[PDB]
RNA sequence: GAAGGUGCGCCGGCUAGGGUGAAGGAUUUACUCCGUAAGCUCUGGCUGGUCGAAGAUACCAGGCCGCUGCGACUGUUUAU
RNA sequence: AGUUGGUGGGGUAAAGGCCUACCAAGGCGACGAUCCGUAACUGGUCUGAGAGGAUGAUCAGUCACACUGGAACUGAGACAC
RNA sequence: AAGCGCGCGUAGGUGGUUCAGCAAGUUGGAUGUGAAAUCCCCGGGCUCAACCUGGGAACUGCAUCCAAAACUACUGAGCUAGAGUACGGUAGAGGGUGGUGGAAUUUCCUGUGUAGCGGUGAAAUGCGUAGAUAUAGGAAGGAACACCAGUGGCGAAGGCGACCACCUGGACUGAUACUGACACUGAGGUGCGAAAGCGUGGGGAGCAAACAGGAUUAGAUACCCUGGUAGUCCACGCCGUAAACGAUGUCGACUAGCCGUUGGGAUCCUUGAGAUCUUAGUGGCGCAGCUAACGCGAUAAGUCGACCGCCUGGGGAGUACGGC
RNA sequence: UUACCACGGAGUGAUUCAUGACUGGGGUGAAGUCGUAACAAGGUAGCCGUAGGGGAACCUGCGGCUGGAUC
C-alpha cells in the first residue's frame, strides 16, 4: 500500500518459509532493479517483467539444501523512517558475507560496489 | 438511495463533462448535493434517526473530498461547480 | 514507539529522589541531638537499637541510628551524621558517625575501628 | 457606582464634524426634490498661557468594606 | 496599543518605534507565545562499546556584576571594582 | 503495566504506476570557517612517570560553489491495480414514525361451588365463611413479543427479535460504462454511546432497589417467603460511564490444508438434483511460524508496511489539589 | 521653571511558603473486639458500571462479562 518495496521482500520472504518456487507481484522500476541485484548476487535464479499494460514481476527462487539460499532479508529504508548513508558509512551485512543494496546515483548496486564507487545512497535493504 | 432512477438521469447529464461520463468530480459532487439536500426533508421530521445520519454524514464528507481534489486539478472547474449548485456557504 | 510518536514527545527519563534529604547533597552534617532512645526493629528481627533525633544545622529534624556497643550521648549533645538507612529500623535513614565532636568510639573496639572511631592501642 | 484613582476655572492658537440655510440646479409639474455662501446653532480634538489656599468652588449632590442570623426577591401590615 | 507597520521630523559614531507627531489595526502564539521555578553560556569534564546520559571546578573565549537603586561627566574607548 | 467504548474528521505523518524536467533532500569533491588548550596518533625533554612540548589527526557542524539524477520532495503530462460513481438484483431483529394481532399476567363485574388457597426444607406473615382458590362469561389496562430461532442476520460500536404501511442508511452481488490516486491514519475537535441515574410531563399489568412483616440463625440491617415505592414503559432534555471484552486500534499485502454455515455469482447436471471453483461474512481443527506458557494460527497473537493511542514495580491512587 | 526618573507612599489583586482549633482518609505496627466478605459451586458463583440500604467486611435491584463449579 504505501511501501511497495517493502512488499517484494515480504513476498520473497513467506515464500521462502512456504518452500514456493516462484512468486508474482505488480513490477516497477525499484521492483525489477533490486531484483536485478538480487539476481546477480545469486540470491534469485532469474526473474522476468511480464510486459503488459498491469506488469507483472515473477522471480523463481533457490534452495541450495533445502533451506532457502536468503536465510534474512530486511527492510531498511522504510517510508515512515528514510535512511541514508555515505560511502564510509555504508552497513557490512554479517561482516560482509551479506549484501545491503543501496540505490546510488549510479543506479541500485550493492554495497561492495557502492564503496568501490565511492557514492552513498539510501540504504534499501539487507540480505544474508 | 434516496434519489429514484428519474433523478439520478435527471441530474448526471446536466453535470456530465462528456457523453457516457458518470464518474466524473461535478457528476458526483452534483449527486451527492441532490441527495444532501432531499434527506434534509426526511431529518427534519425523523429527528430521531441517528443510524441514517451516519451516511448522510458520509456523503456530506465523501463530496467534501471531491471538492478537495478538484480544487488541486482545476481551480476554474470548481468554481463554477459550486457557484452551480452553490456550495461553499 | 513510533518514531513519530517520539519525535513530539521524547522519551523521558525519571529521577530518582535521593534517599538522605536532610543531608542535602553534602557528605555529611552537623547536629544536637533533641531525644535519645531505643526501639524495636521488625517482624524478623527482635533487639533495642539505639536511636536519637538530631536537629541538623538545616534545620531538619531526622533520627539516625547510634552504631557500636555503648554510647554516651544525651540530650543536647553535637553530633556528626552520615547517610545510609537501617533496614530493620523503620524510619531511620542516617548513620551517627562515632568519633567526631561528642559521639565517642566505643570502647575497647580491636576490629573494624576506622568504621567506629576507634583509637589504635 | 464594588473598592480605588486621574482630570475639571478662565483666556488664547490650530483643527474636525451636526443641523438649518439666499443662491443656483433639477421635476424650471409645485405646500416638489437636490443643494447652498454668509449668518445662527450643537458636538468635539490637539496644544499653550494664566489666577487663586482652593475651579464638580455656592445651592445641589452615594460614605465604604469584612464576617454572621432571619426572610428568597418587588410588595403588605398594628390610622394614633 | 509604541504595541505592529507607514509618512514627516528629531536622535545615534551607525540602521532601527531609538524618540516623537499623524494615519492604519496591526504584531506574536500548540512549530508553545505569555507566565512560574531554576540557571551564567561555550571549548570542554565525568561516565559509556557506541548512541547517549550527567555536568559547566582548575585553564581558555564571551557575558553580567562591583555595598543596594539610579544618573550622567570626562575620555578614542565607561555609564567606570 | 499498557488498544481510547466506538465512528467521522482538522493540523500533521505517510502515500499505487509510467515518461520528462528541476535539484531542496540525497551522494562525491573543492573552498571558507569550525579560536587556543584538552581527547587521540607518532616523536622530543625532565634519571622514568605524573608533567611539558613539536607535528598530525579530529572538531561527526555550518555556509558557498561545482558535478550526478537511483529514491524522496516539487513541476508538467499520462495509466488503472487503490478509491469512487452510473445500472439490475439479493438478504437482513439496521434506524425512525404510526397503526394492528395473539398468548399470558393483574384488577374489576357476574354465575356455579365450598373449606381451604398461597408459600416453604418445614413453617409463618398473607388471602379466605363479608364465600377465597378453582371454574365459566364479560370488561379495562400496561408490558414483552412463545414456536420460527440457528458459534443465524444486520449495525462503526452501544445495540436491534410480533405483523403491516410510510420515511430512510448501509452491505453483498454481475457485467459493462465513467473519474483517474481523488488514498490511509489521525493529536486537537466533533458525533453516537448498555444499564443505572437526573429533570419536565404522561403511564403503570408483571417485576422490584428502598421500606414493612414472617422465617432461619448465637446474631441476620442477607440468602428464603409474603407485600411493596422509586424504577423498569412513552416523549423531550441531561449524564457519558461498564468485564463498553475478542480483555486483541485502523488500513494494505503475503503464508499448507481439512470440516460446517449465511448472502450471492460462475461451470459441470439443463437434471428431477447434487458436485467443482470464486466472493463477502460467520465458526471448529490444524502444517509452518510465534509465544514465558496457556494458546494464536487467512477472522494471526506468523512475515511485513503507514499512522495513532497507551505502559515503565506494588500500595498510596485513578485518590488529593486546580481546570473543564 | 517644565519633561524624564530612583527612593518612598496608597489602594486592590495574584501566587508561593509556614503555621491553625477541629476534621477526613492513607500507611505501618508485638497483637485486642465484632463478624467471616473473597479463594473449592468458599457453602447465596464471582467481578464490572450504577443506584439504594446497612456497625463492618458487605447486601439488594438493573444491565454486562467469564477472569464460574457440576452437567
Ligand atoms: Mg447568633
Ligand atoms: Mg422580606
Ligand atoms: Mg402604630
Amino acid at each position: 500500500m504505501q511501501d511497495p518495496l517493502a512488499d517484494m521482500l515480504t513476498r520473497i520472504r513467506n515464500a521462502q518459509m512456504a518452500e514456493k518456487t516462484v512468486v508474482s507481484m505488480p513490477s516497477s522500476k525499484l521492483k525489477a532493479a533490486v531484483a536485478k541485484v538480487l539476481k546477480d548476487e545469486g540470491y534469485i535464479a532469474d526473474f522476468q517483467i511480464s510486459s503488459e499494460v498491469k506488469p507483472q514481476l515473477s522471480i523463481e527462487l533457490k534452495y541450495f539444501e533445502g533451506k532457502p539460499v536468503i536465510e534474512e532479508v530486511k527492510r531498511i529504508s522504510r517510508p515512515g523512517l528514510r535512511q541514508y548513508k555515505s560511502v564510509e558509512q555504508l552497513p557490512k551485512v554479517r561482516g560482509g558475507l551479506g549484501v545491503s543494496i543501496v540505490s546510488t546515483n549510479k543506479g541500485v548496486m550493492t554495497d561492495r560496489a557502492a564503496r568501490a564507487a565511492g557514492v552513498g545512497g539510501e540504504v534499501l535493504c539487507t540480505v544474508f | 438511495m434516496a434519489l429514484s432512477v428519474e433523478e439520478k438521469a435527471q441530474i448526471v447529464n446536466e453535470y456530465k463533462q462528456a457523453e457516457g461520463d458518470t464518474g466524473s468530480p461535478e457528476v458526483q459532487v452534483a449527486l451527492l448535493s441532490a441527495n444532501i439536500n432531499k434527506l434534509q426533508d426526511h431529518f427534519k421530521a425523523n429527528g430521531k434517526d441517528h443510524h441514517s445520519r451516519r451516511g448522510l454524514i458520509r456523503m456530506v464528507n465523501q463530496r467534501r473530498k471531491l471538492l478537495d481534489y478538484l480544487k488541486g486539478k482545476d481551480v476554474s472547474r470548481y468554481t463554477a461547480l459550486i457557484g452551480r449548485l452553490g456550495l461553499r456557504r | 514507539a513510533t518514531i513519530n510518536q517520539l519525535v513530539r514527545k521524547p522519551r523521558k527519563r525519571m529521577v530518582d529522589k535521593s534517599d538522605v534529604p536532610a543531608l542535602q547533597n553534602c557528605p555529611q552534617r552537623r547536629g544536637v541531638c533533641t531525644r535519645v532512645y531505643t526501639t524495636t526493629p521488625k517482624k524478623p528481627n527482635s533487639a533495642l537499637r539505639k536511636v536519637c533525633r538530631v536537629r541538623l544545622t538545616n534545620g531538619f529534624e531526622v533520627s539516625s541510628y547510634i552504631g557500636g556497643e555503648g554510647h554516651n550521648l544525651q540530650e543536647h549533645s553535637v553530633v556528626l551524621i552520615r547517610g545510609g538507612r537501617v533496614k530493620d529500623l523503620p524510619g531511620v535513614r542516617y548513620h551517627t558517625v562515632r568519633g567526631s565532636l561528642d559521639t565517642s568510639g566505643v570502647k575497647d573496639r580491636k576490629q573494624g575501628r576506622s568504621k567506629y572511631g576507634a583509637k589504635r592501642p
